[PDB]
């Protein structure tokens, strides 16, 4: 799928629904490899220290017919990727019943002992997770298609920041 | 129902103002209605294979009468513009488009007669410009800062842009630059309920705002 | 409590690269080969770091801040003690003849500024200002013929006469684009694009 | 005639009269050949972009007796040279009684995208003609000449300027 | 110098306006400087054996552009007219013409290719219209109750008739129907001074007033 | 919205350019030839470009801003290590003695304003100021004795003693006419006639 435009988008089917996230994401912008290229990884690949909070808001590109309930979660930095339902909905979660919304935003906040945290550092690696879970299989009428997508928007917040311009962009 | 002139599209996915800049007079002429139209180009039926389509402004209008024959009968010309996209599907089509406001775009992958198609407009592939990377070598994802819209087919069906006039020069001639460029990409294909209608067309409505043009060709 | 004025376009640009190593050579006394003037067109076209991060926006008015960075060695094991070389450095602006030639008059004419450097002193400089047509660089042209946008030409040249030592020299050129404004964002190429 | 005190002046025959202009000029200072020796091609000659509104004028060294029109046609930049009297007629032009009048002036104006245009540039051919056309043949009454002459003045309008001194002066 | 838009004629006898009405608009569309030109059709050679001349309005006005391009892709079209014949000639040559207006000019000697000639214009003979009856089967010495002048060379050279809309219907279609006629025609013919120029040229300029066109024919 | 004042005779005029290269020489200790002071009438009339700009005009009032780059070269291989040569550069103002020798008093004068020059420091710079009897420098004079405007003369020799190197040097002159004015427009001379 890489190398195309089906890299975008995530398909949330019909069929095992094994309690297990739709999609994680690290909100460790600038060194997630499916989180560096957003124009976010763009930017901080040519600086080094970011101190601002995020902003991720989820598309879902399916039939008005459509309905259910979503649940995005956010575990905070030094927690762990919830790997199931119950232990994401203890969380801070928000439901996101796509029968009549069509898109979720959810903004990361800004939490850290440092006035700017290293872009690229390999020892933090507890930056927080935002992951997606089946809240309910999603129903259908008539021969409505079963496989559906989402997609899935990363952008800054307004009190977002980097220093310390870095431009490590080589060659050879 | 509008009201600019002889044409008239009827229009219940607000407009988006590109860059925040309402297209205004230079500070020439004005054709007021005479080029100020609707000019409703050709349907493009949207399937499940369809990879996009792209238009270059002004040079889709390059046979659309008054104006066709206003740029290309004059030297000096500027016009914003009012493209608007509208893509009927019922209530079982699933899908979304993104319809991007390219400034100089440079679909590099060029003779004029493959960089200027006009009214047919063109489709990308996966000439042949890469969809994958809006066929300007930069990943479709960026893509997004060109001032654009989202047509998602279960919120909204058609999707306005007011696109100013952007170029180096305050005045240029309409005949051999292309201003913008309007690329139209399926984020999510085309999705439908069994024996629905297989493919849901697109059409788009450009309305040349503030347009002037400077200097004569006789004939 | 947090700036933000480090992500300011001028912030972002202005940074000094070198841009070309341009080769030159005191021609000994045998006259084995003519004065080496190394002649290159100022384009921001050849270092992958300016370029790309030029290449984020569509329109951009920059005034540049050339600087020139002067080397030398003799090339054979005897001294032959040349006197300290002096190099012509000439900007020859947008349009004007190219030199083709050691002797050629452009170097003589008036209108090309030119910087006279002794070997060893603070590095020549001077500050090209907006030079352009257009009322904005354009890094990306839609249109047809009936960007590459035009910045001037670089010249230097060794102005002592032949000396048999056979002194070769590299001047390095460091670009430094400032009050620079730009317009009209673009997605960024990927960086094996260039 | 080069070399010489004819090449100045054109002759306005009584004999064939073949509908094409009687001259026609580009409004290309210091690129026309016939157009870069007027003080204005030895000044654009020094500089290498220009911006502004030229100013011609035609004189008519006849004899009072002599009369007739002609036709001073204008072709602004980015159209073709006339090469009939109608399609001259039809663009911007003005009918000139040389019978009442001796001289006639036309003011080109300064019509670009650019604020500065440049001065030699072999890929801008379109930059707008002028020229003159037999409206009505001459009438003379008794032996009165037939060849006669007119006589073309070139100059910059209030508002003209250049820009970047070029200064290719050569010798050798 | 006249002041008409892009055309300037230098003009130093004075104007007739046809049975005292000035044409004036009716009480559309309004051209102004589109069509209200100068149309300074080609000049006629008089010379010591042509008889006359006639054209015809507004079919001699059917390719001189912008006002061709309106009378023909309308429907309705009323429009006055400043006809202006100028006769240059020196003072060694001796004639009179008669210029007449002349509405509904039937010359019955009728193809519309015959009584339709355009800018070319015709000529009268002694398709061949007999120009002692003026072609209309009438004397030509009553012909001057026609709206008319006479240029006479030895006072004048120059005669400037401003023809109101004169037609049946308030508003009528320009292509099918010609309001008026110029017939110009040596009253007292050409002579010279020997070894003078033999043929003396007449240019006739046409200046649409008050144009008003209704309708339109798209393209 | 444009200026026009870079068409002002200060801005047409007022450009540095190359109008004499002088060669002297550092006698060498054998004395096979004595100091080749090189002395040079200043006069516009041999650069094609100044005298063609000054050409279209009659009357003229131009101060000149001379400028000198010295460069210098061992004609030998062996180094021979001279000291920095030491250049003595005098302007002898209009009607004053021209020197002959490279020991003539005119050199130790009062009246003649002179520059020492060390071999590798910044070029050196004089301002010789309108001087002329008349009240404006006349290109084209109609009358008869009983144009050729004396602005005086340069004269630049080695003040060091000689020394075994033959160290053969070429100064360029730059002559930058400033607080110039021009009377009197004239139709330009042929860039054939010079």
């Amino acid at each position: 799928k890489k190398n195309t435009m089906e890299m975008y988008r995530v398909r949330l089917s019909d069929k095992p629904h094994t309690d297990d996230p739709i999609l994680c994401l690290s909100l460790s912008p600038a060194s997630d490899p499916r989180l560096s290229h957003t124009m976010l990884g763009e930017i901080l690949n040519y600086y080094t220290h970011w101190a601002g909070s995020l902003k991720f808001t989820f598309m879902f590109c399916g039939s008005m017919m459509a309905t259910g309930k979503l649940l995005v979660s956010y575990a905070p930095p030094g927690a762990d990727p919830p790997k199931k339902r119950k232990e994401a909905m203890l969380g801070t979660h928000v439901i996101w019943d796509i029968g009549l919304q069509s898109s979720c935003t959810m903004v990361v906040p800004w939490i850290s002992n440092t006035t700017y945290r290293l872009t690229i550092d390999d020892s933090f690696t507890e930056g927080g997770y935002i992951s997606v879970f089946y809240q309910t299989r999603i129903v259908v009428p008539l021969s409505t298609p079963r496989e559906m997508d989402i997609l899935g928007f990363v952008s800054a917040c307004n009190d977002f920041s980097v220093r310390l311009l870095r431009d490590t962009t080589h060659i050879e | 129902q509008l009201t600019l002139g002889n044409s008239t599209i009827t229009a219940q996915a607000n407009s988006v103002v590109a860059y925040g800049r309402w297209p205004e007079y230079l500070r020439p002429t004005e054709p007021e209605v005479a080029a100020c139209r609707f000019y409703t180009l050709d349907t493009v039926s949207w399937t499940k294979e369809s990879r996009g389509w792209w238009w270059k402004l002004p040079d889709a209008l390059r046979d659309m009468g008054l104006f066709g024959q206003n740029m290309y009968y004059h030297y000096l010309g500027r016009s914003g513009y009012t493209v608007h996209v509208q893509c009927n599907a019922s209530k079982f089509h699933q899908g979304a488009l993104g319809v991007f406001a390219v400034p100089e775009m440079c679909l590099a992958g060029t003779s004029y007669q493959n960089a200027n198609p006009g009214e047919k407009g063109g489709t990308f592939t996966g000439f042949c410009p890469v969809d994958y990377l809006l066929g300007n070598g930069t990943l479709l994802g960026n893509a997004f800062v060109f001032p654009h819209q989202i047509i998602n087919l279960r919120t909204n069906n058609c999707a306005t842009l007011v696109l100013p006039y952007v170029n180096s020069l305050s005045i240029d001639s309409m005949v051999k630059h292309n201003n913008w460029g309007i690329a139209i990409l399926p984020l999510a294909p085309l999705n439908f309920a069994s024996e629905s209608s297989p493919e849901i067309p697109i059409t788009l409505t450009i309305a040349p705002m503030c347009c002037e043009f400077n200097g004569l060709r006789n004939i | 409590h947090r700036s933000r004025s480090e992500s300011s376009i001028e912030s972002f640009f202005a940074r000094g690269a070198c841009v070309t190593i341009m080769t030159v050579d005191n021609p000994a006394s045998t006259t084995n080969k003519d004065k080496l003037f190394a002649v290159w067109k100022i384009t921001y076209k050849d270092t992958v770091q300016l370029r790309r991060k030029l290449e984020f926006f569509t329109y951009s008015r920059f005034d540049m801040e050339l600087t020139f960075v002067v080397t030398a060695n003799f090339t054979e094991t005897n001294n032959g003690h040349a006197l300290n070389q002096v190099y012509q450095i000439m900007y020859v602006p947008p349009g004007a003849p190219v030199p083709e030639k050691w002797d050629d008059y452009t170097w003589q004419t008036s209108s090309n500024p030119s910087i006279f450097y002794t070997y060893g002193t603070a590095p020549a400089r001077i500050s090209v200002p907006y030079v352009g047509i257009s009322n904005a660089y354009s890094h990306f042209y839609d249109g047809f013929s009936k960007s590459l946008n035009d910045f001037g030409i670089l010249a230097v040249r060794v102005v002592n006469d032949p000396n048999p030592t056979k002194v070769t020299s590299k001047i390095r050129v460091y670009l430094k684009p400032k009050h620079i404004r730009v317009w009209c964002p673009r997605p960024p190429r990927a960086v094996a694009y260039y």
